[PDB]
RNA sequence: GACCGAUAGUGAACCAGUACCGUGAGGGAAAGGUGAAAAGCACCCCGGAAGGGGAGUGAAAGAGAUCCUGAAACCGUGUGCCUACAAGUAGUCAGAGCCCGUUAACGGGUGAUGGCGUGCCUUUUGUAGAAUGAACCGGCGAGUUACGAUCUCGUGCAAGGUU
RNA sequence: UAUCCUUGGGAGUCAGACUGCGAGUGAUAAGAUCCGUAGUCGAAAGGGAAACAGCCCAGACCGCCAGCUAAGGUCCCAAAG
RNA sequence: AACAGUGGUAGGAGAGCGUUCUAAGGGCUGUGAAGCCAGACCGGAAGGACUGGUGGAGCGCUUAGAAGUGAGAAUGCCGGU
């Protein structure tokens, strides 16, 4: 017996264009060239799913440590004085803080800078 | 038995590797033959001794 | 094959100094019309087994169709006549609705003209038992004569 | 306002509140109760010493479910090399009552 | 003295902008009604600056 | 509305397409003297069409042919004929005889 | 699940004097607070700064012989359109310019490295006719 | 017929060893499908015609003579969102605004702006590679079969197994 | 601390590169060549070294908007004195 | 359950997905099959459903079996653009 394979390539490469929808122009409508970028946002969604947690890290601090210095502190102080207090809550938190509920985030600092001396 | 629930002996029946049919399969581009030679190419090889 | 296809031959263009590929005939398996490479060839899928192991297999099946009750002796199959209201009104009366096989000793013919126009009722003397007829028929009618038969033979 | 530590990470939280988390033992009706739990906010303040004794977070849940997919796919760019991988990642749905 | 590559889409209508034709200048024929080119006769009404052929 | 459609004409679609762009959007009878006045090679065979648009307005639908608006106006690229012209050198160029369909629709206002 | 604002901004206008002040030293401070690091409702992408005024720019100071040594290099996009300035001439003839391009060399690059210049206005000498605003002054922390 | 089903299968399902190429021997194609039935479009209009729009036939005319379906490349029309101080293998992650409203679930389309980021394959010590190959889309297209040997697994029988 | 030996089936590989150390040839020149030895690459992504196969740190099932660290760093580009 | 582990080229081993056909058994289909187009569905992957539209007559499911069994590249062949 013989086989074709007619609708397998068709519906497989389909997909695939589907999938690289918003591409500019040929990208999506092509079906190898989007394969090649299709699968190359595979792996810049791996590498940008393990950056979320490095860049959001860095606002949170940024926000925090401006925060600190209109209380009269460095981030590094800070932080070393909450952790030798014991409120190790984390860095997100603090920043929604900083953010929403500043007398918190203050009421925190004085704390610690109490217990830097 | 029953033309419609037959079944085989366990380890009686497998499954052949075809090759050149991927990479998924760990046999695609070559079959195993690994890279260029005179034992990778078609009718290619030596005589055993 | 490449060679079983008419034509070919000659170089249809130069080694080099075009710009296309090299080929060496219109008619290798890149082509349109081309040779298939390997494709099938006549051949013969069959092989023997052992005859113990054929004759278990018969008695196996059997052994499975008395276990299962789709085993009917009925000795003295009679037809004045050859035909199949006969036959598939003994069919009715034996509660026999679908698939079924006939076995009897000596080929008698008039069973044989009937029952092979009903579509799933087959005719056999003892000699000529299968494993996959019986297999396939879900139920079985045999004469005493071809009981005889088959188990002295077995 | 309350803050709590659940699964391995934190939440900051409100009464009446809806909230995704990591999956628990729940079976979808349930009520469970937080008590890893600091930082009660919203008025009157109480911080954890490390965590603020007792002031435990009620709460039920409403779902128990599996979010929705991604298809990580990692291909080294020569060397023939893929791995295609799907994921649905365990959830569960909870609303807050009764911070303390 | 060829293309190192293949001309896109957008490029291609981006060229092409350019590329269209304006409308005449156009009038009417004041003798019959219908248009006409400016400072040129009306090929219906054969008529020119109130002047007939 | 109206309809009327010029199929298979030996003519090339993207100088169809200019003449077009010009009038896509506008009255009937401007568009006529549009056509009437640039000297384009298709002006002749898009008129036609029009013309017979409102005249199946007029009949089939009564429509008062004063009062018309193209709707919508496009060509597209048909089939084309296959040429060669016999180049230097026993080379051979493919030549492509376009051919295009016009397709006209008429509203009212 | 943080805030990233939006339209949500208020920019202030500072005031800075530059009387005996390292151009560099300043310009960390005033470029970082251009880009907003001086707040809690920061976001890389939004230009949360705030508007600066600097005074006196004739008036800066540096270390060492940089008015005689520094050299500000420019080239055209011409063959031998190398130019080049001292830091002496820049601070007399123009030290709006010099401190623009310090500031600019330490503000990140792009459309909103180029936004958050867009705030600020040096002034020679004491003049400020930003009155309407309503600046204040911002000491440095430096 | 555990053979093909119009790039397959005879080269050839159709007026094919034809057309066509070659001085010549010789080489050597392409090209199937209306409908159950012509009932194949009377008649009206546009138009010089072609080709259309109506009407009518028909279950169907989006079935109308390349006449079942009719994809993709390619070509265009309209429009929701974005876009004319911006450099970016063209995406990804974050993300405002705007527009929608689903196989109803931490939904969908766009996406200002920020961050990260030099294509695929081959061959290489090593390639984003200024090394190779691919214009694109579609189809076809490469480790098989016979016989024999050997190993493993399984089954049957066993100092006996087998034709 | 668990990998070692035998028998049998099946392979691929026999163009290697740099770095550190010890040697040769060289001009104690070569991103040179040829040897030994250890590592890395090859066949290994990630962070730093601006970028940067072979250097420093360290080894990726997958997810998380949690945390502690290494190398390297903390005035702004760019998180932190 | 506990513990430990899960980078990977050549290459070895094992699990499977899917296509055509056949056998049997059980089914779908003019109240609309396959095929085609959409869709925000399901599955760890290959992949598989559901709804709607087109189309207008054949096709799945289960267990087994047999293969012209899966294409992104050959300056590949043919056709189209």
């Amino acid at each position: 017996p013989r086989v074709k394979g007619g609708t397998v390539t068709r519906k497989r490469r389909k997909k695939v264009l589907k999938l690289a929808k918003g591409y500019f122009g040929s990208k999506h409508t092509l079906y190898k060239v989007a394969n090649q970028q299709v699968m190359k946002s595979g792996n810049y969604a791996f590498r940008d799913r393990r950056q979320k947690k490095r860049d959001f890290r860095k606002l949170w601090i940024t926000r925090i440590n401006a925060a600190a210095r209109m209380n009269g502190l460095s981030y590094s102080r800070l932080m070393h004085g909450l952790k030798l207090s014991g409120i190790e809550v984390n860095r997100k938190m603090l920043a929604d803080l900083a953010v929403n509920d500043l007398t918190a985030f203050n009421q925190l600092a004085d704390a610690a800078k109490a217990q830097l001396n | 038995m029953k033309l419609h629930e037959l079944k085989p002996s366990e380890g009686s029946r497998k499954t052949r590797n075809r090759v050149g049919r991927g990479i998924g399969s760990g046999n695609g581009k070559t079959a195993g033959k690994g890279h260029k030679g005179q034992n990778a190419r078609s009718g290619g090889g030596v005589r055993p001794g | 094959n490449r060679s079983e296809v008419r034509g070919g031959g000659r170089k249809p263009w130069r080694q080099k100094g075009t710009g296309r590929a090299r080929q060496g005939s219109i008619r290798s398996p890149q082509w349109r019309g081309g040779g298939v490479v390997f494709g099938p060839t006549p051949r013969s899928y069959s092989y023997k087994l052992p005859k113990k192991v054929r004759r278990l297999a018969i008695k196996s099946v059997l052994s499975s169709k008395v276990i299962d009750n789709n085993i009917i002796v009925l000795e003295d199959l009679t037809l004045d006549t050859a035909k199949t209201k006969e036959m598939a009104a003994i069919l009715k009366g034996l509660s026999v609705e679908k698939k079924a096989l006939i076995v009897t000793a000596d080929a008698n013919e008039a069973v044989a003209l009937s029952a092979r126009n009903i579509p799933g009722v087959t005719v056999v003397e003892a000699n000529g038992i299968n494993v996959l007829d019986v297999v396939n028929h879900e139920k079985l009618l045999i004469t005493k004569a071809a009981v005889e038969k088959v188990e002295e033979v077995l | 306002y309350a803050i709590i530590k659940t699964g391995g990470k934190q939440i900051k939280v409100e009464e009446g509140q809806t909230v995704y988390i990591e999956k628990l033992a729940a079976e979808a009706g349930e009520t469970v109760t937080f008590e890893d739990v600091l930082f009660v906010g919203g008025d009157n303040v109480k911080v954890g010493n490390p965590t603020v004794e007792g002031a435990t977070v009620t709460a039920k849940v409403e779902k128990q479910g599996r979010a929705k997919k991604i298809t990580v796919f990692r291909y080294k760019p020569k060397k023939n090399v893929h791995k295609k991988q799907g994921h649905r990642q365990p959830y569960t749905k909870v609303t807050i009552e009764k911070i303390n | 003295a060829v293309p190192f590559r293949r001309t896109s889409k957008m490029k291609k209508r981006l060229r092409r902008t350019h590329f269209k034709l304006n409308v005449p200048g156009m009038t009417e024929c004041p003798s019959c009604g219908e248009m006409k080119l400016s400072h040129r006769v009306c090929k219906a009404c054969g008529s020119y600056n109130g002047k007939d052929i | 509305q109206a309809k009327a459609v010029a199929r298979t004409v030996r003519i090339a679609p993207r100088k169809a397409r200019l003449v077009m762009d010009l009038i896509r959007g506008k009255q009937v009878g401007e568009a006529v003297s549009i056509l009437n006045l640039t000297p384009r090679a298709a002006s002749p065979i898009i008129e036609k069409v029009l013309k017979s648009a409102i005249a199946n307005a007029e009949h089939n639908y009564e429509m008062d042919a004063n009062n018309l608006v193209i709707s919508q106006a496009f060509v597209d690229e048909g089939p084309t004929l296959k040429r060669f012209r016999p180049r230097a050198m026993g080379r051979a160029s493919q030549i492509n005889k376009r051919t295009s369909h016009i397709t006209i629709v008429v509203s009212e206002k | 699940t943080p805030m990233a604002n939006a339209s949500t901004i208020e920019r202030k206008w500072l005031v800075v004097d530059a009387a005996g002040k390292t151009l560099g030293r300043l310009s960390s401070e005033v470029a970082a607070i251009l880009r907003g690091k001086h707040k809690p409702t920061y976001t890389p992408h939004v230009d949360t700064g705030d508007h600066v005024i600097i005074i006196n720019a004739e008036k800066i100071e540096l270390t060492g012989k940089k008015l005689t040594d520094k050299i500000y290099y420019r080239h055209t996009q011409h063959p031998g359109g190398l130019k080049s300035r001292t830091a002496l001439e820049m601070r007399t003839n123009y030290p709006e310019k010099m401190l623009e391009l310090a500031i600019k060399g330490m503000l990140p690059k792009g459309s909103l490295g180029r936004q958050m210049f867009k705030k600020l206005n040096v002034y020679r000498g004491s003049e400020h006719p930003h009155e309407a605003q309503k600046p204040e002054v911002y000491e440095l922390r430096g």
